[PDB]
């Protein structure tokens, strides 16, 4: 089940350019009248679309880089907007970086292909982080003003989403499925699910990921 | 989902000292639908009061009303506690004739 | 205006509780009203007074109790562990040429999660669950025509024949009583509190004044009364002694000219 | 002669650390008495190590993803601290993005293996990303303040060494040797070669390079 | 304190009539030799002209600088590849507080330091390819090693124990600075004071602005020699228009014990 | 490596017009050792110039002193024109009688 995954990124999309930050969603509501992209399992067991990102190619290969045979979408999961379905979600995989003794960073990545077309307005933020006078250390926040867009999704497309939540206190034991929206004023660490959402990547840029394609 | 409750209290005219009025505490956006209301005058449980039909707004969050007939005095302090999933221990929310 | 039922079901009622009730909405007014307990739909309020037929609340309460059978039928497909808390949103609008617009939204847990789609006849969602509990009501005799009728028909009739008989019920007019006050709760900054106090229909908008000028609005609040009007109120932060400069303004509709209201 | 290299991130070096930013060193010079790290092919070819991280593990495979065992160092690349050698290169990679006209970001990794432990004091700075308002752009920069502080190179570790290049103007044709400074008050895109320098990725995080073994 | 420091140039495709190769002998701040490939002689410079030294001693640094000019040559030589080369050397000593010699032996080609002398083992270091390649060829050389090891642990300190005797007092010389604070108008609303040193020795010379006769910043300065050995120093300032006075330029030089204070001449 | 020439331009003296003196153009910091200099009276080269060795410095940059005797008047300019490989165009700089 678990495969070593290369992907290999495409172009920008709308609205994120080359040289400007990546916006991502921040909060779990949307604007009036549009809903947020949500992977799910049940309607108790979802986390919510904030970076999007294209991928405009997949290799598949064994956990010794052997190659193998492009999985089946993972049955149960899947990419939903109100009541329809618009995704397959083909690997998933989920990044636990402890911030703190309880502050626990977890990041999820969703490899997904869509299949029915679409598009969401959704409230954007990007990352950002002061500069300071010496060592002091400045933290990596979101900014809080959001800034309303419209984001869309090509079918037969594929498309790397991702989730990241603070969780406090005791940590779970699974997949944590926690839907803690891009708290503002808050700092993250950086993990490998993230390195993509600061500025977009050239397109043709690679990457080697560790999946699973089960929870 | 699951939502904290937001607490209104206020009354239905202006309060008056020595009038008869109504005392409404209303409990909006929570979920689910199961919550804990009473209405306190200096601390105690008032036993007369009716609530309203348990419905739910757009965004599916469940609204009530919990209402009782007063006359306020210039001493008295009405106050309103919920207890819900979403709250550790039950919040309190004082009456300011303001509102 | 637009007729729209609160269907609500829980998979574990409180004892005492009804496991499934319904509160049916003309606008901003409750006027019909079901549970699993009295299994009857009732008139609400001023609408007991309207010269409705006789049949026409047992017609209604009939329809409540195919819902509250479907309702109840639904956490049995659902599996899984519960609690579950299953909502449904049922109406029409009275659009301009009497062309109804039907709602059918429903909701697990607080998400929703499934609809009516007229077009295929069914019930419809992808949420697993949604699956679950439409493939169950499909399954269940006419069901799908029931709620057809309960949206193409029984809902637009009942509008019309409502507005005809509640006209007035609809045209109540009742103009607030405000009251302006002033609370020094932040040290050097007292807020202005500005209060609506019972009115109908509940469109109300307060405006800050600061001498004369446009100062904003403050933090609104808004919320129903004991008689089903409502109640709305206003607060503003402004430095302390500059409070007796400063009016609130409230434009109402059953105010012909917008009010002035000082402290 | 062309390898994808796994490489399995080890601790941050102080001062980087976990929670704080990464410090990279911004000039090409030095407090007075110590020196810069220069990854070199001779007197004229030579590009100053900006971005310090140490590898702890390196797989190697060819550039079919099947196993390979671990080359021999590139002759005539050196790491040298003032006219003493330090360590040996093992493998390049050059990753040029196109900035607007008349300008390319040219950043280059070095997979260096320490031969003789040392020490330098370099001015060290880093990215920052000031907040804006609306979808105003907001640039990726290095601050001006330099905080000078001492990088310590353990023998016979693994280490990714990068350095970063605005070239403007014309454009040679192989590998670009320009030795810039990391600019003050000049825009910056990302790109694979600079993932790893926004904040320390958590121990263990692997990435694969394709990269080369000669010049 | 006091260093005998001989900076060699050499480049690999020199100037027309220029020469190839080139050097100059300094006692602390002060040129006291100077030779070249085109006369290939070691001639005195400045006030050492007038210095007791022996011919005979002028005679031993001609040979000394012939070899290294030697040396020097071979190197381009031995680098190979394209042109053009600049090889630079900064051989001394310097007389450390316990009358101790610090020797000192490094080499830059290009401009970039590449190579130095180890005394233990005799040998030029270095890791740079071209320190390599010059290292093994000057390696090779008549006993090459022994010249730089003498030229560096016994010829520089007895040279630099003797130029301190004949020629102390050249190294003393005082001359004080001819002042000027002038003002020019940098833009509405501003004025740049420019307060000028002219002709002075000892280089060392440090500018004050005062305020008032309250501390202000000395403003950008910028310092340069002149023909005769003597330097010349300007600072500049910006004030605000018309505050062009209530404005002194202090100067500190070894000329004047008591610091002199400058005003704004009309 | 290669280092662009710092140019500064002064006199001898406290620059006076009428009176002989010495314009002195100093290049410094500057790597490869070839440089090209020239003194200007109102944009001419001034065949009458002379110069001190190239030396360098302790960072291995080259520095140089061109000068030459004048008389300043006061309807006259004097400039120091430096073009070395570092440079795509000449170099210019002016003397302002400040310094």
């Amino acid at each position: 089940e678990e495969y070593k995954v290369v992907l290999t990124f495409g172009s920008p999309m709308s609205p994120n350019a080359n040289n400007k930050q990546t916006w991502v969603n921040k909060p779990l509501d949307a604007p009036s009248g549009h809903y947020n992209v949500k992977i799910a399992k049940d309607v108790d067991h979802y986390l919510t679309m904030q970076g999007f990102t294209s991928i405009a190619s997949v290799d598949w290969y064994t956990i010794d880089f052997q190659p193998s045979e492009a999985p089946a979408p993972i049955k149960g999961l899947q990419v939903l907007v109100n009541i329809s379905k618009k995704a397959d979600v083909y690997a998933v995989k989920q990044f636990v970086t402890a911030q703190t003794n309880n502050k626990h960073q977890v990041t999820s990545l969703f490899l997904v292909k869509v299949t029915t077309g679409f598009q969401v307005n959704n409230y954007l933020s990007y990352f950002y982080r002061a500069s300071a006078t010496g060592d002091a250390t400045t933290n990596l926040l979101v900014r809080g003003d959001t800034y309303t867009a419209g984001i869309s999704f090509t079918q037969g497309g594929w498309y790397l989403l991702t989730n990241t939540s603070i969780v406090d206190g005791a940590m779970p034991p699974g997949w944590v499925w926690n839907n803690v929206e891009l708290k503002t004023n808050t700092a993250y660490h950086m993990d490998k699910g993230l390195v993509h959402l600061i500025m977009p990547l050239p397109e043709s840029t690679q990457m080697c990921y560790e999946m699973l394609t089960s929870i | 989902i699951q939502r904290t409750p937001k607490i209104q209290v206020y009354s239905r005219h202006p309060a008056e000292n020595g009038k008869s009025n109504f005392l409404n505490c209303y409990v909006s956006g929570f979920h689910p639908s199961d919550i804990e209301v009473d209405l306190l005058k200096n601390g105690e449980r008032i036993e007369k009061v009716e609530h309203s039909d348990l419905s739910f707004s757009k965004d599916w969050s469940f609204y009530l009303l919990y209402y009782t007939e007063f006359t306020p005095t210039e001493k008295d302090e009405y106050a309103c506690r919920v207890n819900h999933v979403t709250l550790s221990q039950p919040k309190i929310v004082k009456w300011d004739r303001d509102m | 205006l637009s007729l729209l039922y609160h269907l609500t079901a829980v998979s574990s009622p409180a004892p005492g509780t009804p496991a499934f009730w319904v509160s049916g909405w003309l606008g901003p007014q409750q006027y019909l009203s079901y549970n699993s307990l009295r299994g009857e739909a009732e008139p609400c309020g001023a609408w007991v007074w309207e010269n409705q037929v006789s049949w026409y609340w047992e017609k209604e309460t009939t329809d409540l109790r195919i819902k509250e059978k479907l309702f109840l039928e639904a956490f049995k497909a659902l599996g899984g562990k519960g609690p579950y808390t299953l909502q449904g949103l049922l109406g029409c609008e009275l659009g301009p040429d009497n062309t109804s617009v039907p709602t059918a939204k429903f909701a697990l847990n607080g998400e929703e999660f499934m609809n009516f789609d007229l077009k295929q006849g069914t019930w419809g969602g992808d949420w697993p669950e949604a699956l679950a509990i439409s493939q169950r009501w499909q399954q269940q005799d006419k069901a799908a025509n029931k709620e057809l009728t309960f949206l193409l028909f029984s809902c637009p009739h009942r509008l019309r024949e409502h507005l005809e008989r509640g006209r007035g019920n609809l045209e109540w007019k009742e103009p607030p009583s405000m009251r302006l006050k002033a609370r020094p709760s932040s040290p050097g900054f007292s807020v202005l509190t500005c209060s609506a106090f019972s009115f109908y229909p509940p469109e109300l908008q307060l405006r800050f004044l600061r001498n004369g000028l446009a100062a904003g609005t403050g933090q609104g609040d808004f919320g129903p009364n004991s008689d089903g009007s409502f109640h709305a109120s206003s607060s503003l932060t402004v430095k302390s002694g500059d409070e007796h400069h400063y009016c609130c303004i409230v434009q109402h509709a059953g105010l012909a000219q917008p009010l002035r209201v000082e402290l």
